[PDB]
């Protein structure tokens, strides 16, 4: 009996996380008031989950908001399922961040953390078996990737046994939103590296790309893409939720998909994605879907898998399908390219089948990548930190607040070791 | 309902619970009864 | 402020059911549904022993007359007094009398 | 974090074993029949049940008609607690008397004019003549009476400790009332006369000289609420006449 | 048939009882002209006529002619009789003197007879609500003749207090440790248990719990009430347990002058946030421990508990009450003395709180209200001992309570009895072995 | 034939009367309107026992109820079997006696005894053949400690070669609802001592414990477990009411059970219990009832029986069943684990059959147990009175009232060599 | 005479053993819920409510497929109690399941088999379902056998294990497990039959003509 705890960091965490209640509410047929008004009864199987349980039979979610600005506040409870959120976990402070890896993380960050845990050590303590922590922030930013940083290096400790899972939007290649966000992304990923079981890298641009391309879509707002990062958000904790013929829970997508504590940096990916146009001439099979998923063009993290090997390989399937399709189709996509995965390991793809497709879907997908072109995706952000670091440019908006030189040598040392290992296991 | 920001303009004033936004609403209890979705 | 606060409520009559609800879930449940086992009636279980080993001479018109053995029980099964005619209630008159 | 009576959570098992088995229980007894609602609905029904009062052709009331016992509205204050008024005599299963505040035939209001010497049916009923007044039963064509007895230790009316009214099956004299003019002066005259059918009149048990009184300051609590209570007892003003209270009216 | 009758001494009293009577009126259905349009036993706190009008059994006594006055033209004119209204036409004038020896004794005669004229009607009759505050002169002066009258009268019957005692560091007077000192001279051979509250701790849990800022009088009435109703829930309506006034006075104070519990109200919650939050026993419970949720500005941390006297109500059972207990007797941060080794007293009941709209509270479904004594009041003892210390050795404010009938020396009896109690509060949480 | 006199005192006696009259005429066929509607003459032939017959062919319980508070009984007289009691039989007075043992025995609860013993003398002088008198109270309040051992005196006193049984709930271990319990128990058990022939040891929190991990019920309230107590209670007069090849009266359960007269305190228990997953999928056997039987985890008291060692033992069976494997198991079960039997008496377990089951069950039976672990529930309880009577804490409520301080002693005196006694026949 | 206890051990054991005990019940006169409207006594045994109550245990730590058992068309048929269930999940470690999860849960299912062999007399026999890849049949079932092998000594344990297979592969961390159960249990046991899924697979879809088939 698991039970999950959702954290939302800033603002991207806040949209991010405000659209996912959104695709769960209705996946478990909950109406904005609270009520339960869904199609089956197996829908309530698992509620516990994401779910508590109020008076008079209704469910709020086991979520907690946190910023330092209350303007995405008035954003999220005005949106569809604002008056379902708790407002006890409303914490937000007075004045905001702004891009400030160290006013967000060490004093102003530092101030509301003591808030915002006195909620959280209750909502766990509540459980009866918490299996892990979820985290939806941005590592480009200030009040993500200070506060959410902070966040994990204070539940690490409290509960050293579960499962941290991280919903990270890295910075984007071709283009930037802020000039101080290498120093940010760096420093996150400094402070994710040790504390956290597994990261799920999100970029910006193949979202672009993905909903240009694929569905047709040439005004992509960003409630499309909250969208796109939500279904494999939900599409990974299916098992918990239903029932099917192989399940597979936050724990068992970890032991087969981290080999070693520090590789544990993964890309996304959700098969069934098809335009309005091209709708009635694509045949549904689970063949498509396995063309689908393992495309490069159908992931979230702009990186292409030609130049790396995946080490391991996560597919969670849903809806109702024969072993036999799976397993041949993806024992034969092994092996007909089989110079893209790592030979030292002898298999590489995990399987999971649940029984219950998303809602207006005959059948999904979900693919969740270890490869070795996550480490292109550092060096980047590494060659940018140093470009910016050797001329100490905008540094004095740190170190006036408790940073000094010494960090950003171990966050860029750490980074240069990290490429260093995911170098050194791939020949 | 109230905004938050609206919640912090009508904290500002010295409002006594009965002109706030807070403890007071226009909607009387039928509008709450008949605020369904099914 | 007294006559501002201190106003007539119209329509408000009080909560006077969940009281009820309160009371009957620690009156707690019937003898049916605590130590009643294989849903049984209140006429089965009525006889004596001496009613049944004198009175009907163990009548019982569904045992065989002679015991067999058996291949997994390792006994002859049908035992006379384990099957002891679950069936009419000891009577001899004492309700018409009274 | 307690759930609800929907989700696998904690001890949910023996949850679906009771309630699946009291649902079974209960279904066992909505498919006979014997819910203690479907039994209060029927009893109900059988109590409201619309009749027909007979109508008068000459304006006086005969023996066999279906007609009404009604109450007059009072204004007299004799007690601050009070029942508004127009209240009828009705059967109330507690067998059971009481006033009540309607006015339509509902079948446990309507009450048929019976004989107790040799008067055939249609003669007309007249002053001072004994009859008996009839009620159906439930479930039978049985007839009950309206009767009254002596007053005892032991058998006296509810709320107030005056002489009793209730329904019996047994045929005695026990079971006779007589109509009496309102006007004392005016009552040995009016004693060969027809009664007009919707006129204010007094009804005295013959056995114990007592008249049938409805008490409008005892309020009995029944299931469709709020009634009167009615007994037998002869109130009287200072003046040598009877109360308001004392009244009654035939209802065609 | 085992009523209780209510005395609201002072402003403070009858601020208190409006609150109070307007509750007793909503959770029953009593219009507010005394008209009724199974347990619901009401004959309690109110009386009957023939016309079924319920009218309170209380006095409601002010030397001032303002707000026993005011009531009189307001919503509840129609509901108290007008002869339990006694007023006066001058005031106290924060003199414990005044109220006690000039205007006391020339008053007290017209209230003990409206005492004894509710008195007489009751059959049952189980003891004395007195309300008052101890910063007056009213609620402090003719309260304590009040006191000492009533005993004397009825000698061993049950005397209920709910007291206003000052807040330590705010105030509105100045002349309240005299006051309240003088008072608690005379109240502790002459009481039997006293409900203590704060107005600062009301003021904290106001601005912390229901969400709220700037709450006036009637914002505290409104949980004053609630903490009354629920006292006297069991005494009203059925319950599991049922707890009367004597359970307050036989399992609570274990020497006849300890006897001062705390009170605090667990589900305080407003109507924006009551309906997304599960609020059963174990939280409901947990709450009612907390070190900010007491209506009195004190530490129970610094002291030790003696007995707790828990009040549920709503859809409670027995086993998730045994079960919060249970997870509080486990925890190492909250003490207990040595002699007490259960420590806790449980009533049950029924019917949950009625709300009152127009209030701050919600339609909850359970509610919790503690009565706990604990040595941590005699920290604040301790406060009014320093200032009475502060204001004596001047001799401040002494002409005008000398020049009202009391002379110089009962000053120094008021300060001997105050450190006899703190030295019996200092004994009493000390070990055995 | 051999009358029995029921006796109630305080709430908790009230309210398991008021659950063991039921179960009384449930088997006995009585509805609530108090007339006959069973179908054998074996429910009829011994109904006096408890009924006597009133006019028309109703029947009236030979019960006295008492209680100084109109609380509870009002709701007693709103029970199901409501209707049955006789209004005379309801004595009670206005106020209540306020959880103190001293009032409740000498200022509030003995002007009170002058109608109680009239009605007592009453009902018990048309009985034909009187066996005894039997009470069931809770040593940790008021009215049942206070006023209901004041009746057991004077009932001996007034009856000294009848039979007194007591159905006492000692105060539980570790959850309790009243801080002078131990003042009552201590005060209360020395004067039962004096004026009991037997008496059963009932602790709540091992009723819960028995609803909780048995019958495995999520809602366990005060009903279920006065349904176990009233079980038990009507299983120890079966063989007075019904036959059986093997009688035995209340008065044969004495001389095989009380060695030593201070001995004659118990601990009951109930054979078939278990929840309704496992009820229908488990057969009713003497061995199925005799394994759990002596069971540590069925008992009515909260003792444990491998601490002590069983004095005498008592199993009363019920129903059609053969009397070789009711001895072979005893004999087993006594034989297997020699050490928890003393060996100074050669057998230990009396036995004794009856052929009409209780309603709804094929068999059962009911357990009758003396132990010296039972003066580990005493125990405590003198060193809970000598933690709090050596500061005289609450001393005031009990001085004031007409009892003086060597009441305390002498009653901790008596319990104390009562707990050395049972101490003796250990080891 | 010669009655069978079965062990299904894992989701893989749970989900054979649903076919198994369908089959049972199909091939004697048993209703599914447990009626008949005397072969089966080395598979059913009797209560003396009419019921055929099954000689079959069902523990999987994770409670998904036991609670869908509890759910299913065969609710029933089974015991309450014969489904042991933890809360926890085995998480594709043999570590696990053999160390900290598994050892607090071997309590309730020995009592449980303890408990299945007081009913029968002439018991010689021990199934085991479960699978070599997995959590629960790699680190549970190797404890449990431990046990039984202690605890009862001469009584014929055989095994039914799902083996990898060459070609398909649902998991990564499985020849660490495969190892390490197949050391385990090597000698505690006293006969293994093997099976891997890709060849039934092959025996399906040439044998028959049937296409895509699952794992009922
Ligand atoms: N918390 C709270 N405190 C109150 C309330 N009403 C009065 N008080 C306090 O009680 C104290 C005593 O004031 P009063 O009750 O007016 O004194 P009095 O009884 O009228 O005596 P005199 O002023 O001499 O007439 C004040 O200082 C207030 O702090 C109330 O409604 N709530
Ligand atoms: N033939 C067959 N194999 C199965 C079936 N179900 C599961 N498996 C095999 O079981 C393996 C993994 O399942 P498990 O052994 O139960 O792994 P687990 O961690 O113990 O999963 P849980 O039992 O739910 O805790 C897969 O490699 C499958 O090959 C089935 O129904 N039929
Ligand atoms: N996909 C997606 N990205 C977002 C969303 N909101 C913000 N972002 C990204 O967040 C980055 C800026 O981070 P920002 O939220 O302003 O920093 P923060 O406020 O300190 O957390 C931009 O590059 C955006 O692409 C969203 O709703 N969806
Ligand atoms: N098992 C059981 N315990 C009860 C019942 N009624 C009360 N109690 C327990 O008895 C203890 C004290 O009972 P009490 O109220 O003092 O009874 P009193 O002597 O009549 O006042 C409480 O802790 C209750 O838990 C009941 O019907 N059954
Ligand atoms: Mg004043
Ligand atoms: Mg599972």
């Amino acid at each position: 009996m698991r039970e999950i705890v959702h954290l939302q960091a800033g603002q991207c965490g806040n949209q991010i996380g405000a659209k996912f209640w959104e695709v769960i509410s209705d996946e478990h047929g909950i109406d904005p008031t609270g009520t339960y008004h869904g199609d089956s009864d197996l829908q309530l199987e698992r509620i516990n989950v994401y779910y508590n349980e109020a008076t008079g039979g209704k469910y709020v979610p086991r979520a907690v908001l946190v910023d330092l600005e209350p303007g995405t506040m008035d954003s999220v409870r005005s949106g569809p399922f604002g008056q379902i959120f708790r407002p006890d976990n409303f914490v937000f402070g007075q004045s905001g961040a702004g891009n400030n890896w160290a006013k967000g993380h060490y004093t102003e960050g530092a101030e509301l953390v003591d808030s915002v845990l006195d909620v959280v050590r209750k909502e766990a303590e509540s459980c009866d078996c918490l299996q892990g922590f979820q985290l939806t922030h941005s590592l480009g930013g200030g009040t993500g990737s200070g506060m959410g940083t902070l966040l994990i290096s204070k539940i690490r400790e409290e509960y050293p046994d579960r499962i941290m899972n991280t919903f990270s939007v890295v910075p984007s290649p071709k283009v930037s939103d802020t000039v101080v966000e290498p120093y940010n992304a760096t420093l996150s990923v400094h402070q994710l590296v040790e504390n956290t079981d597994e990261t799920y890298c999100i970029d910006n641009e193949a979202l672009y790309d993905i909903c240009f391309r694929t569905l047709k879509l040439t005004t992509p707002t960003y409630g499309d893409l909250n969208h796109l990062v939500s279904a494999t958000m939900s599409g990974v904790t299916t098992c918990l939720r239903f029932p099917g013929q192989l399940n597979a829970d936050l724990r068992k997508l970890a032991v087969n998909m981290v080999p070693f504590p520090r590789l544990h940096f993964f890309m996304p990916g959700f098969a069934p994605l098809t335009s309005r146009g091209s709708q009635q001439y694509r045949a549904l099979t689970v063949p498509e879907l396995t063309q689908q998923m393992f495309d490069a063009k159908n992931m979230m993290a702009a990186c292409d898998p030609r130049h790396g090997r995946y080490l391991t390989v996560a597919a969670v399937f849903r809806g109702r399908m024969s072993m036999k399709e799976v397993d041949e189709q993806m024992l034969n996509v092994q092996n007909k390219n089989s110079s893209y995965f790592v030979e030292w390991i002898p298999n590489n793809v995990k399987t999971a089948v649940c029984d219950i497709p998303p809602r207006g879907l005959k059948m999904s997908a979900t693919f969740i990548g270890n490869s070795t072109a996550i480490q292109e995706l550092f060096k980047r952000i590494s060659e940018q930190f140093t470009a910016m670091f050797r001329r100490k440019a905008f540094l004095h908006w740190y170190t006036g607040e408790g940073m000094d030189e010494m960090e950003f040598t171990e966050a860029e040392s750490n980074m240069n070791d990290l490429v260093s290992e995911y170098q050194q296991y791939q020949d | 309902l109230p905004s938050l920001r609206r919640m912090d303009m009508d904290s500002v004033k010295a409002c006594l619970s009965d002109e706030h936004c807070q403890s007071t609403t226009y909607c009387r209890k039928d509008d709450f009864d008949n605020a369904y979705f099914t | 402020i007294y006559r501002k606060e201190y106003v007539p409520f119209p329509g408000h009559r009080p909560d006077q059911i969940s009281r009820w609800y309160s009371k009957r879930t620690v009156e707690g449940l019937p003898y049916k549904y605590l130590i009643t086992h294989h849903q049984e009636p209140s006429q089965r279980y009525l006889i004596s022993t001496y009613d049944d080993h004198y009175n009907r001479h163990n009548y019982h018109p569904g045992l065989p007359e002679l015991r067999t053995w058996n291949r997994h029980k390792l006994l002859w099964l049908p035992e006379k007094a384990d099957f002891p005619l679950l069936g009419p209630p000891t009577n001899y008159g004492l309700y018409e009398q009274l | 974090n307690l759930y609800g009576p929907r989700v696998r959570i904690g001890n949910w098992n023996e949850d679906v074993y009771l309630e699946e088995e009291i649902m079974k229980d209960f279904l066992a007894k909505r498919d006979k029949g014997q819910l203690l609602i479907q039994r209060n609905r029927r009893l109900k029904e059988n109590l409201l049940r619309p009749m027909q009062l007979s109508v008068s052709e000459d304006g006086y009331i005969h023996y066999g008609d279906k007609v009404m016992l009604v109450s007059p509205d009072h204004p007299e204050t004799e007690a601050d607690l009070f029942l508004p008024g127009d209240l009828s005599l009705c059967m109330t299963p507690d067998c059971g008397l009481s006033a009540a505040q309607t006015k339509i035939p509902v079948g446990r209001n309507t009450f048929t004019i019976l004989c107790a010497a040799g008067e055939v049916i249609g003669q007309v009923l007249r002053y001072g003549q004994n009859f008996r007044l009839g009620i159906t039963g439930g479930f039978d064509d049985r007839m009950l009476y309206l009767s009254s007895d002596h007053r005892t230790l032991l058998k006296s009316s509810k709320r107030s400790w005056l002489q009793e009214v209730f329904l019996t099956h047994e045929d005695s004299y026990l079971n006779c009332w007589q109509a009496a003019f309102p006007h004392p002066q005016l009552r040995l005259e009016y004693e060969g006369s027809p009664v007009p059918a919707n006129t204010k009149i007094l009804i005295t048990h013959c056995h114990t000289n007592r008249g049938l009184v409805a008490h409008r300051h005892l309020f009995l609590r029944t299931y469709f609420g709020q009634e009167a209570e009615v007994a037998a007892h002869t109130y009287l003003d200072s003046h040598r006449v009877e109360k308001p209270k004392n009244h009654w009216m035939l209802v065609t | 048939m085992r009523e209780c009758i209510s005395i609201h001494v002072g402003q403070a009293g009858v601020q208190i009882g409006n609150a109070c009577w307007e509750l007793y009126c909503l959770e029953h259905g009593i219009q507010p002209d005394g008209q009724m349009p199974g347990d619901d036993s009401f004959n309690t706190f109110f009386s009957e006529t023939g016309a079924g009008k319920h009218v309170p059994r209380a006095v409601f006594v002010d030397l001032e002619p303002t707000v026993v006055d005011e009531v009189r033209t307001g919503t509840y004119r129609q509901l108290f009789h007008p002869e339990q209204l006694i007023t006066g036409k001058e005031d106290a004038a924060n003199n414990y003197a005044r109220g006690h020896y000039t205007i006391g004794k020339e008053i007290v005669d017209l209230v003990l007879d409206r005492i004894r004229k509710l008195a007489d009607l009751c059959t049952g009759l189980q003891g004395f609500l007195i309300f008052h505050s101890f910063g007056g002169g009213t609620g402090s002066g003719f309260a304590s003749l009040l006191m000492e009258r009533l005993s004397v009268d009825y000698g061993k019957k049950s005397k209920l207090e709910f007291a206003i005692y000052p807040a330590p560091q705010v105030s509105t007077a100045v002349v309240e440790p005299y006051n309240s000192i003088l008072t608690t001279h005379t109240t502790l051979e002459h009481s039997d248990c006293a409900f203590m509250v704060d107005n600062e701790a009301i003021y904290d849990i106001c601005r912390r719990n229901l969400d709220i800022e700037r709450p006036t009088y009637t914002n505290l009435n409104r949980l004053i009430g609630q903490i009354v109703s629920s006292i006297t829930a069991s005494l009203r309506f059925d319950g599991a347990l049922n707890v009367d006034l004597t359970e307050f006075q036989t399992n609570l104070v274990p020497y006849p002058r300890i006897h001062f519990p705390l009170a605090t109200y667990a589900p305080v919650i407003s109507a924006e946030k009551a309906y997304h939050e599960q609020l059963s026993v174990a939280e409901i419970t947990n709450a009612c421990f907390e070190p900010a949720n007491q209506m009195v500005k004190c530490d129970p941390r610094h002291g030790k508990y003696m007995a707790c006297c828990m009040l549920y109500r709503g859809d409670v059972v027995p086993k998730d009450v045994n079960a919060a207990i249970a997870t509080i007797k486990t925890k190492r941060t909250i003490q207990f003395v040595d002699w007490c080794p259960t420590g806790f007293k449980v009533g049950i009941n029924y019917q949950p709180p009625t709300v009152v709209p127009g209030g701050d509270l919600a339609k909850v479904q359970r509610a919790v209200c503690m009565l706990s004594n604990t040595t941590a009041i005699a920290e604040a003892w301790a406060r009014l001992d320093h200032k009475l210390d502060l204001m004596y050795a001047k001799r401040a404010f002494v002409h005008w309570y000398v020049g009202e009938g009391m002379e110089e020396g009962e000053f120094s009896e008021a300060r001997e009895d105050l450190a006899a109690l703190e030295k019996d509060y200092e004994e009493v949480g000390v070990d055995s072995v």
